[PDB]
């Protein structure tokens, strides 16, 4: 019963740490002037953020590598069988499966 | 690029073969879980703001479509804990069933969608594809079959080739005068359904034959009504005696083959004593016929050819198959007692 | 053609060390006689609990006592 | 449904942990298998643990001497046997393989047993056959009747498809 | 019938076949031979009769097509009448013999004008 | 010889579960003394609520959860 | 601790989705899931299926999810809030919240009320598990690798991946 | 027992309004991909707490489309606002 | 419309993992098996539309093995005949 003892006992010292800092000089007397001043270096930078495409596809593209990783993740443990050779034929389709669908992409990742 | 599209074009069919060849509920959900996955590349061709203004409109309309299946799966996963394929062993499953699956046919309600996607579809090459999703579902509700609440799939059907009908009376576009009055012979084939579900396929395969020879004759350039009216001037008259040939039948007059399915599927719903019911959907799918006459009143009466149109060239399309179908759409009628005991 | 695999070796000699592992992984299987003993013991590793049959008659083998002659030759194992 | 009294139970349960357990354990079955492989028996090919208590008292006993035969020739190698193998995670039997020799060095000399390697708990035995073997499985209602069968000698059609007027 | 996803199975050895001059196999492909008229005039041909190698292939193809799909129906028919006496035959208690009688028996409304 | 330990265990652990449940009340609209839930007959291992009645305090905590959340 | 720490998850799983189900900003969508997500990773951590729970972190809370935040930088809406701030999500909220404690308050606030609430018992965890068992690399899930009988399992979803990217190389 | 009714007043997930609108499409395809979970845990109990022993990669199988699918419906997500900027469900323009 | 080629050559496609008693690879069983076994060999030569009206015993109870449906009510009622009267004499039990 002791895991979530050792759980809320982690968060609890962290979820402390934040106010014991970020807090208590946050309410001492010093000056502390509104001045828009902050946002250092960019001073306003008025835009929407841009769709730029060779950012997005690097989501895509990992999402799907992704699935079979845990599709293969199961081999340890099936290494104990009866009929192994089904093993062995089909194991090993699931990475060509997986490196096949790299080459065709391969052709074009542009600027990853 | 051409290699692929006979991939992808390829797997659909893969993706209904696992439809009709399987025993099992989780096979139905991956079977036609990979045509939403493999139909929309499809619409895209052309790359314009329609098609993807369209399959996204398509798409969260299959998504569902499916997502709710899974879920009435998963009911009868509870209760006799055995899948296969057989009536489903709880209410909450069929009519969770039956009326959500209604989305990819769509039937009588779910479809704002139907218009909305085979309208404007750039691609009218086809979109002569969307006889397949005819076709996946059909091949559940036959397995099926007994078991359905028998209040609904009326009430579905007679709410459908209504709505469907009245639908288009207003329409001019004619992708549009398809997807309308396609709704409508799904009223036929699910009101049958569950009195002898054979009788049904005879209404589903005339009707893949004749929506088919459709369309491969309005490719050449054809799109709007009024550029019918430019077409016998113009193109060919041998066209015209074609046009005319079909789209009479297709609400159908005895001598042709389109009144082959009511003529024999009466024979049905009457020896049931059930005498109330088909005329109100015989008598129906009369102004079903009102779209088809005044279609027709646009080719036969040589409306202001277009312009100074001056086509000398011949053609080069693909006119695959269509110097066939209209002799098989039209002349079979007086051909067949079969197709009750053929396909049985 | 030898030519063209000295140089592609001149450029990526990098997926050509994948290639190089990318067979010789699947050609050996069908080669080397130490396979075929490994199915041989990951047959019959009791995960189970044997359940001693009826005897009447026959019987072919397997007396009540296990360590009594009973069956198959197993130790070809423990000397390996 | 029908459960025996309070009774035939509170009997001699062998009360020891589950390090001295394992700790011998080995010598144990493979020499004995007087009621055991047949108490398996009683349950295996007749199920319900109920109908069958008998040789329960069977199986527990030999135990019960054993251990008792034990205490008697030498507890003085064992209790330092088990001791190791109760020192402790996992029960490993690789770490008081030196130790083995003395707990076993005259059990299977003086009293005369043996070392069952690899032949113990394998070579799916036998028993035999005392009680009446039971017919009358476990719930096993009626059969129920089947549907009488169609081939006889067939024919074409009668006089052609009799559909609405289509002769043939 | 039996023997699945099969055309048709052996046990149509005993059916007469349907041999030709039967007017629909004649019928069939007539409505090709109207057909093959159709393809050259759809194009401006303009012949009305073009090459008789597109004039002809059709006329071919249909009748034995025809006639190769008219040896199974007339079997299907067959199949049907066969599981139904056989059906009839036993079961003679839902069979019934009907009596012979009708004049000097029957009344019948009687409602003349 | 484990095995011949439990079964012994769950009929003792019935019968307790029994005959101090039928000397609770003897009621005229009661049940008749250890019924059958089914038609059936033949020995159905007996579900958790079997064993261990409305009791549920701690040692069914550690019999239900024991194994899973530690050693 | 007690033998309803189950019953605690899932009441506030059900009430982890009903913050993203009506309409909160979905920069705090996410914060509806993760804990959604992570909750109902709880529950099945009971039970005994533990392979098949830990994965979820892995292949989609984990995984998945980070995709859904690495966009909404692309679609990225103007100017994000606090949800339950305004008046327009507010409003539908609480009904949803009070629907099923107003439930879970008469379901068994009593004897029994009615009966279609009342046969399902509590708090013994009266079915949560049966007797006693052996060991198979649990005796459940733990054997989840079939690579023996599945087949023709595997090879669809196999070969349906692979199409994945191919449709999706294209439209973009 | 309980955990049966919690959680599938969870898997009322669906609710439409807030399963197609209102804008921010992005909260709309968010309660579609979390529609798992309430088909996931609801089908990780029945399969577990009786052993079927077999269907129990259905689970992994409900997913492993479950995201490749869902991750599809994405993509066209950027193509409307790419061209736009907002998603905004209010884009009509075919019509009927 | 349902072709079975399984059925006609030789292959399986699934058929194994469809029904709660085929295999479970190390020989292990479910909670309700033993009523599977019992249920299929009542239906079989039957044509399943007077198995509905035939046999129905054997599957009633085979749904209440399952779900435990009827036994949970049974169990609840003894907190009524028991735990109104805590105060009222007999505790039930003795401890131990
Ligand atoms: C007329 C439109 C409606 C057709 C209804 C069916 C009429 C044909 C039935 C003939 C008798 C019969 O039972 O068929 C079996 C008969 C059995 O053979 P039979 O021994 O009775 O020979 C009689 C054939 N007739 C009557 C024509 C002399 O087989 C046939 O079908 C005959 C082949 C010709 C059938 C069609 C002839 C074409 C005439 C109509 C042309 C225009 C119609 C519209 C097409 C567009
Ligand atoms: C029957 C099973 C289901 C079939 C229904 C329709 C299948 C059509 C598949 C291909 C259609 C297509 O896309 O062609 C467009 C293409 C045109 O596409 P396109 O003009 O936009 O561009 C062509 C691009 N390349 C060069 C790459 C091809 O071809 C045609 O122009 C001809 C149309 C096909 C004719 C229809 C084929 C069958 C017609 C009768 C069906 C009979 C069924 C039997 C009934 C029993
Ligand atoms: C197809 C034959 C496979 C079996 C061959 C039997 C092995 C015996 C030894 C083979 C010797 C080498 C044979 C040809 C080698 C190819 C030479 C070549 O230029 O092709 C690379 C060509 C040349 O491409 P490139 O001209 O654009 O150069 C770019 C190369 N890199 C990537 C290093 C920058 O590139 C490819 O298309 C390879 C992409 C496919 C990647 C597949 C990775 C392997 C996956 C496991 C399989
Ligand atoms: C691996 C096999 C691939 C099968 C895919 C074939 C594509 C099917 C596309 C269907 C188009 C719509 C037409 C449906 C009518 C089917 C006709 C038929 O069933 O006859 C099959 C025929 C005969 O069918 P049958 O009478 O023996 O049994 C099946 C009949 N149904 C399907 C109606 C129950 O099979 C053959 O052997 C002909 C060769
Ligand atoms: C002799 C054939 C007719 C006389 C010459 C044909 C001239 C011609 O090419 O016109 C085809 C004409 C189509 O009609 P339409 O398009 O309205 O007229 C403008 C076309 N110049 O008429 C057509 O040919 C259209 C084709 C219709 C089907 C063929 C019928 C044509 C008649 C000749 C063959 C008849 C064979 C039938 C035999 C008995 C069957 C009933
Ligand atoms: C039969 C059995 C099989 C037989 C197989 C035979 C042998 C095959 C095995 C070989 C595989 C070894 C590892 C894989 C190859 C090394 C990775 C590689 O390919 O690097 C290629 C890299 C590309 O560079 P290039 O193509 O020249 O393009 C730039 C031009 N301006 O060119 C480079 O040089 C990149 C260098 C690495 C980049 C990062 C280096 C940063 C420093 C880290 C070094 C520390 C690692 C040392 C290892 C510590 C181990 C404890
Ligand atoms: C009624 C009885 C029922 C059975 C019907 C059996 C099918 C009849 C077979 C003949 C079909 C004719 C045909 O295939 O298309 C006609 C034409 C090809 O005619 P051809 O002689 O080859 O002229 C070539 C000149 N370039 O082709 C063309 O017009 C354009 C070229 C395309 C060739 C397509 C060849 C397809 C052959 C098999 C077609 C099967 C599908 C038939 C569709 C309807 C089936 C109901």
């Amino acid at each position: 019963m002791n895991l979530m003892l050792a759980l809320l006992t982690n968060f609890t010292l962290a979820t402390l740490l934040v106010i014991i800092a970020f807090w208590l000089p946050q309410l001492n007397v010093y000056s502390e002037k509104t001045s828009p001043y902050e946002c250092g270096f960019d001073p306003m930078g008025s835009a929407r953020l841009p769709f730029s495409m060779k950012f997005f596809l690097v989501a895509i593209t990992f999402l799907l590598f992704d699935l079979e990783i845990a599709l293969l993740l199961p081999l340890p443990w099936a290494s104990q069988t009866a009929n192994l050779n089904t093993m062995l034929t089909m194991a090993l389709f699931l990475i060509i499966l997986l490196a096949v669908s790299l080459a065709y992409e391969w052709t074009q990742k542009g600027l990853e | 690029n051409p290699i692929i599209f006979i991939i992808i074009l390829l797997t659909i069919m893969l993706g209904t073969i696992i439809v009709m060849i399987s025993s099992h509920w989780l096979l139905v959900w991956i079977g036609f879980e990979m045509n939403m996955l493999a139909i929309i590349p499809i619409m895209m061709k052309n790359h314009n703001p329609r098609a993807t203004e369209a399959s996204t409109k398509y798409f969260l309309t299959q998504s569902t479509a499916s997502m709710l299946l899974m879920m009435a799966v998963i009911i009868n996963l509870m209760f006799s804990g055995q899948w296969t394929v057989m009536k489903l062993f709880n209410p909450m499953a069929s009519m969770l069933m039956t009326m959500a699956l209604a989305m990819k046919l769509g039937m009588a309600p779910f479809h704002f969608w139907v218009p909305e996607v085979t309208q404007g579809i750039p691609l009218s090459s086809g979109l002569i594809l969307l006889t397949w999703q005819k076709l996946a579902p059909m091949s559940v509700l036959y397995q099926i079959f007994p078991s359905i609440n028998l209040n609904l799939i009326l009430t579905l059907s007679v709410l459908s080739i209504l709505i469907g009908g009245w639908g288009g009376l207003n329409q001019t576009q004619l992708r549009k005068i398809m997807a309308y009055s396609s709704i409508a012979h799904m009223g036929w084939m699910t009101a049958v359904l569950p009195y002898n579900p054979t009788m049904t396929l005879l209404n589903l395969i005339i009707y893949i034959i004749m929506t088919s020879t459709m369309f491969t004759m309005f490719m050449a350039n054809s799109t709007t009504t009024t550029l019918s009216l430019s077409h016998t001037w113009n193109k060919t008259p041998i066209m015209t005696v074609l046009i005319l040939a079909t789209l009479l039948s297709m609400g159908g007059l005895p001598p042709l083959s389109g009144f082959m399915p009511k003529w024999m599927i009466i024979q049905e719903m009457t020896k049931n004593n059930s005498i109330i019911l088909p005329t109100f959907m015989a008598i129906t799918a009369l102004l079903n016929l009102y779209f088809y006459m005044r279609l027709t009143y646009s080719t036969t009466l040589t409306m202001f050819p277009s312009t100074n149109n001056m086509k000398m060239k011949w053609q080069f399309p693909l006119m695959k198959k269509m110097t066939f179908l209209p002799t098989m759409v039209v002349l079979s009628t007086m051909m067949l007692p079969l197709t009750p005991m053929l396909s049985v | 053609v030898a030519a063209f695999l000295k140089n592609v070796w001149a450029k990526e000699p990098v997926l050509v060390a994948s290639f190089a592992i990318a067979g010789l992984a699947v050609i050996l299987p069908t080669l080397s006689p130490y396979t075929k003993y490994s199915l041989m013991i990951n047959r019959a590793t009791p995960y189970n609990y044997p359940v001693p049959l009826r005897d009447d008659g026959n019987m072919p083998d397997v007396p009540s006592h296990p360590q009594d002659p009973q069956g198959p030759s197993l130790e070809w194992l423990k000397r390996l | 449904v029908e459960l025996p009294s309070l009774e035939d139970l509170k009997v001699q349960e062998v009360k020891v942990s589950s390090s001295v357990l394992k700790a011998a354990a080995h010598h144990y079955g493979a020499q004995c298998d007087k009621p055991n492989k047949e108490f398996m028996l009683c349950r295996w090919e007749e199920k319900d643990p109920r109908r069958c208590l008998e040789e329960g008292k069977l199986v527990n006993q030999c135990a019960l001497e054993f251990f008792r035969q034990i205490k008697r020739h030498c507890a003085e190698p064992f209790t330092e046997y088990w001791t190791c193998i109760d020192y402790s995670g996992l029960q490993l039997f690789r770490r008081c393989r030196k130790q083995q020799a003395q707990f076993d060095e005259c059990v299977l000399d003086k009293l005369g047993w043996v070392r069952p390697d690899l032949g113990d708990l394998s070579k799916v035995t036998k028993v035999k056959t005392d009680r009446p073997l039971p017919e009358n499985p476990y719930h096993s209602r009626a059969r129920p009747e089947p549907n009488p069968e169609v081939e006889g000698d067939l024919k074409p059609a009668r006089h052609g498809s009799r559909l609405f007027f289509w002769t043939m | 019938g039996r023997a699945t996803f099969q055309f048709l199975p052996d046990e149509a050895r005993s059916l007469p076949p349907p041999k030709l001059t039967d007017p629909r196999l004649a019928f069939v492909g007539f409505l090709g031979y109207c057909s093959g008229l159709i393809d050259n005039a759809i194009r401006r041909r303009p012949v009305l009769l073009a090459g008789l190698h597109r004039q002809l292939l059709y006329i071919t193809s249909f009748v034995f097509v025809g006639y190769y799909l008219l040896k199974r129906q007339d079997y299907m028919y067959a199949v049907r009448d066969h599981d139904m006496f056989s059906y009839i035959k036993s079961h003679p208690e839902d069979f019934p013999e009907k009596d012979k009688k009708t004049y000097g028996e029957v009344f019948e409304e009687f409602h003349p004008v | 010889l484990l095995q011949a330990e439990k079964d012994r265990r769950v009929l003792q652990m019935l019968r307790e579960n029994l005959e101090e449940e039928a000397t609770v009340m003897k009621d005229v609209p009661g049940w008749k003394v250890g019924e059958s839930v089914f038609h059936t007959t033949r020995w159905v291992t007996p579900m958790m609520g079997e064993l261990y009645g409305l009791r549920a305090s701690e040692e069914v905590l550690s019999a239900t959860y024991g194994f899973i959340w530690y050693t | 601790m007690m033998l309803y720490i189950v019953f605690i998850l899932s009441v506030i799983f059900v009430m982890g989705f009903v913050g993203f189900s009506s309409k909160p900003s979905p920069i705090y969508g996410g914060l509806g899931l993760i804990v959604s997500g992570g909750v109902g990773c709880g529950i099945v951590l009971n039970f005994g299926g533990s392979f098949l729970g830990l994965m979820v972190f892995l292949i989609y809370l984990g995984g998945m999810m980070v995709v859904f935040g690495y966009t909404t930088a692309m679609a990225t809406e103007q100017y994000p809030e606090i949800w339950l701030s305004n008046k327009a999500v507010l409003g539908a909220f609480v009904t949803g919240l009070l629907m099923e404690f107003f439930m879970v308050y008469y379901v068994l606030k009593d004897k029994e009320v009615e009966v279609v609430f009342e046969f399902n018992g509590l708090g013994d965890w009266v079915i949560y598990d049966t007797g006693d068992s052996g060991f198979f690399s649990e005796e459940a899930m733990g054997i989840a690798a079939l690579y023996s009988y599945g087949t023709w399992l595997v090879i669809v979803t196999g070969w349906s991946l692979l199409i994945g990217v191919v449709v999706i190389m294209e439209i973009t | 027992s309980m955990v049966y009714m919690n959680i599938m007043m969870a898997f009322t997930v669906s609710l439409v309004g807030l399963l197609m609108y209102r804008s921010h499409l992005m909260s709309s395809l968010l309660c579609l991909e979390g529609m798992m979970l309430s088909l996931f845990v609801m089908a990780a109990l029945t399969i577990l707490n009786s052993h079927f022993t077999l269907a129990s990669m259905m689970p992994i199988i409900l997913l492993v489309f479950a995201a490749c699918e869902a991750a599809l419906g994405l993509s066209l997500l950027v193509m409307v606002s790419n061209t736009y900027g907002t998603d905004y469900v209010q884009n009509l323009n075919l019509l009927q | 419309p349902f072709f079975d080629v399984q059925k006609r050559l030789g292959v399986d496609l699934d058929r194994w993992m469809t029904i709660q008693s085929a295999e479970q690879p190390h020989k292990i069983p479910s909670r309700c098996h033993a009523f599977e076994k019992e249920w299929i060999e009542c239906a079989h030569g039957i044509g399943s539309i007077r198995a509905e009206k035939e046999c129905k015993i054997e599957f009633e109870d085979f749904r209440e093995c399952l779900l435990r449906q009827k036994t949970m009510k049974r169990l609840h009622a003894i907190r009524r005949q028991r735990e109104k009267l805590i105060k009222e004499g007999k505790y039930t039990p003795p401890p131990h």
